[PDB]
């Protein structure tokens, strides 16, 4: 499905920019995805209302999700060397999916000579 | 007030309690504390019983007893959405503030509200549920009479 490509095309550009989770967030007017990327979070696409369902169900799927359900959060897990784990919780407009994605010199990094 | 109450508000993490008597406006202080920090640059959540209004930008969890979701439970799920701001309706019990007081310490900003008649009222009612003394002075950023 058209869908299914999206979320895959998502994911593939959440590992570019290095993204660290990804916020999928359903409102009354508007659909949110947002990357925290190393932390700071940031407005990458803005798509349909409609799709919000869509999305949800999607991301549930494939992490072996109860699909009906949409009263209780759900936690699982995907295997992509991209390990997530992703978090739907319930809300006003629906539900709000999160999925943390991992990985499967102390000079060079920060630290000071002392 | 407002400029002390902002700067409260817009700290990394900790506590921020608004109290009085019923009918007292705090939700409307609350709601007001959340849209000015309503930013693409943070994640909100709340739970609430029930939820008063929609702010638009910000998640709102409603408690649900057909379910069993309650204020802790939901309180336990925001927690695994990676918020960086959370606004729990209140803190009726010691389980829901032993978890408001782990957000706090972990990196979380968290926002509530007791009925208390004064703002010692508030330290004194989480020293009564059996909040160890030293986790309120760790925590606590404020509390809003």
């Amino acid at each position: 499905a058209p869908i299914i490509k999206l979320i895959n095309a998502m994911l593939g550009e959440a590992i570019k920019e290095g993204a660290s989770d990804i916020h999928i967030e359903t409102f009354e007017k508007t659909l949110s995805i947002r990357f925290r990327v190393d932390g700071v979070l940031r407005e990458v696409l803005a798509p349909s209302r409609k799709l919000s369902s869509l999305l949800v169900s999607r991301v549930k799927v494939m992490a072996k999700l109860d699909i009906a359900e949409k009263r209780v959060p759900q936690d699982g897990r995907i295997s992509l060397a991209v390990d997530v784990r992703v978090s739907t919780m319930p809300s006003s407009h629906g539900e709000r999916v999160v999925m943390r994605l991992l990985d499967k010199d102390l000079h060079s990094l920060g630290m000071t000579a002392h | 007030n407002h400029d002390n109450f902002r700067r409260l508000i817009k700290r990394p993490h900790g506590i921020i309690l608004v109290t009085g008597p019923t009918g007292s406006g705090k939700s409307t202080t609350l709601y007001a504390g959340l849209q000015e920090l309503n930013s693409s640059e943070r994640n909100i959540l709340t739970v609430e019983d029930p939820i008063e209004f929609d702010i638009d930008g910000i998640g709102q969890t409603q408690v649900n007893p057909r379910v069993d979701m309650t204020f802790a439970r939901g309180l336990r799920a925001i927690l695994r959405q990676d918020p960086d701001v959370v606004m729990v309706g209140e803190i009726r019990d010691l389980e829901t503030a032993q978890i408001a007081v782990q957000a706090s310490l972990t990196g979380h900003l968290v926002m509530s509200t007791l009925h208390t008649n004064t703002a010692v009222g508030a330290v004194t009612r989480l020293r009564d549920m059996g909040i160890e003394p030293f986790l309120i002075s760790s925590s606590l950023l404020g509390v809003l009479a």
